[PDB]
């Protein structure tokens, strides 16, 4: 909910300093994804509604225990608010914020070797809307530059020609490019006016209009629950 | 139908609405879903944990 | 002693009948006081899709809790009679709460 | 013959009638009290023989 | 050494109303031709004036 409020390159990435590791991923363990599935839509249809589970969908999914899992994973984290199951990731990884495993060579990690076109592919790219995918490309810059394959982002921007439209203005290294960036990253918001409590077809659609709903009320009664458990605790 | 739009209200969070059947909204989606996945484990996973 | 939930409990040499007065009554005025953000999320759902309730003071939000009552009632007692001869007289009523030229 | 006209102009306040607004809004306070009433008798009283 | 720059007025992008304030419309750079929110004396607990 918090990640998905975040409209702004400069809060997104404030954000993923201050959140763990431990909250992007999940311990369900959820079901395989790329399955073709019947679902019951009895708003529409008597019938079962087809459709295909993915990793973007905001339910946790099994993953392998590799680089690609955990960053395929922070990637879900941030575009639909839930990751996946990597089983015995590690205290040592757990307790690094999102933005040092993204952009560190202290978490001991090689995210060298890494293919963005299999990992978009993975991630069901053509399904993410604009916002999702803007969010998608600013995990994938931060990674080129830390490891120094700027080159071979711009080569995956150039064989993807509308994600190249939309790429993100910031240079990973340049504080200045953050600062005036006006990209627009909100998934969720208070909205004017009121959105119906009506079901959606897809998985993604629903999933993602629950989380709309439920940003109003998570909003309002948050700080007090949260501040009874984080009083008397240390902060991994 | 005071009696029945203060139940369906609670239960679906939205009133009784004309022109358009009542199916209980998201709760009704979630319980028919969850149910689905308890018969098998080749039953998706699809409501959320929010 | 302290309740889990910040509750105090008092444990006191008491009667049978009296305790069980007292805390049944305890209960059923309990399960009408609800926080807050709860009665504003019922007023909510009454009132039209663009109007919203105002905020109250920061403390009320945090620790706030109301005393509601969800009854609404019938007229239908009332309503349901002979009306013959009463109608004239409430017709009569009618035309005056209306101002006459 | 001698028909009088009724203005009836600043009574409506727009589109809206406060007088007839509020008077149609305290019979629901009418309704809570005749069901509050009638189950206190019912409960205090019991079963009426003569 | 001569003072070039010491601070001055600075300007503040909000005013905060730390008051209660009843509904209003639109005033100011903005300006409203529509007629004030209707204030109605509604949800009466005692019955008065029926």
């Amino acid at each position: 909910m918090d990640v998905l409020s975040k409209g702004s390159l400069k809060e997104l990435l404030a954000h993923l300093e201050k959140t763990p590791l431990e909250e992007a991923i999940s311990y369900r363990i959820g079901t395989v994804p790329y399955q073709n599935v019947l679902i019951s839509r009895n708003e529409y249809y008597n019938q079962l509604y087809p459709d295909t589970t993915s990793l973007i969908d905001g339910v946790s999914r099994e993953g392998q225990r590799n680089v690609n899992g955990l960053i395929m994973s922070i990637i879900s984290y941030v575009v639909s608010g839930s990751g996946h199951y990597i089983p015995n990731i590690g205290f040592m990884l757990l307790r690094r914020s999102i933005l040092d495993i993204l952009t560190k060579h202290d978490t001991g990690l090689v995210t060298n070797n890494l293919n963005y076109g299999i990992i978009a592919r993975n991630l069901t790219v053509s399904k993410m809307n604009c916002e999702q995918r803007k969010r998608m490309l600013i995990c994938f810059k931060l990674l080129a530059y830390k490891d120094g394959n700027q080159n071979d982002y711009e080569i995956y921007l150039n064989q993807n020609i509308p994600l190249k439209q939309i790429a993100p203005n910031f240079i990973p290294g340049d504080m200045r490019t953050v600062i005036h960036n006006q990209d627009q990253l909100a998934i969720v918001g208070i909205p004017a006016y009121r959105l119906t409590q009506s079901t959606e077809l897809s998985i993604r659609d629903d999933n993602a209009k629950s989380y709309k709903l439920g940003y109003v009320d998570w909003y309002n009664s948050n700080s007090f629950l949260r501040e009874r458990s984080e009083f008397n605790l240390i902060r991994l | 139908d005071v009696p029945f739009v203060q139940a369906y209200s609670k239960f679906a969070d939205d009133n009784p609405r004309h022109l358009r059947v009542k199916t209980g909204g998201k709760m009704a989606n979630a319980l028919t879903n969850v149910i689905r996945s308890y018969y098998s484990i080749n039953a998706p996973a699809i409501v959320p944990q929010v | 002693y302290p309740d889990a939930d910040g509750n105090d409990v008092s444990i006191i040499f008491s009667g049978a009948m009296s305790h069980a007065i007292f805390t049944y009554a305890q209960s059923q005025w309990n399960k009408n006081i609800i926080k807050l953000d709860d009665y504003i999320r019922e007023i909510t759902l009454t009132v039209p899709k663009q109007y919203r309730p105002r905020r109250f003071k920061e403390i009320e939000h945090t620790h706030g809790y109301v005393y509601r009552e969800l009854n609404q009632g019938s007229l239908l007692p009332l309503v349901d009679a002979n009306l013959k001869e009463s109608s004239s007289y409430y017709f009569k009523k009618l035309m005056s709460s209306i101002s006459n030229v | 013959f001698a028909l009088a006209q009724i203005n009836a102009d600043d009574e409506f306040i727009g589109a809206i009638d406060k007088e007839s607004a509020e008077y149609l809004d305290e019979y629901a306070t009418l309704a809570r009290d005749i069901s509050n009433s009638l189950t206190l008798v019912k409960a205090a009283f019991g079963p009426l023989e003569r | 050494g001569e003072i070039i720059y010491d601070g001055g007025l600075s300007s503040k992008l909000a005013d905060v109303v730390d008051k209660t304030t009843e509904p209003h419309n639109a005033d100011g750079a903005v300006k409203d031709g529509r007629i004030a929110p209707v204030k109605l004396d509604l949800e009466k607990q005692k019955l008065d004036k029926l």
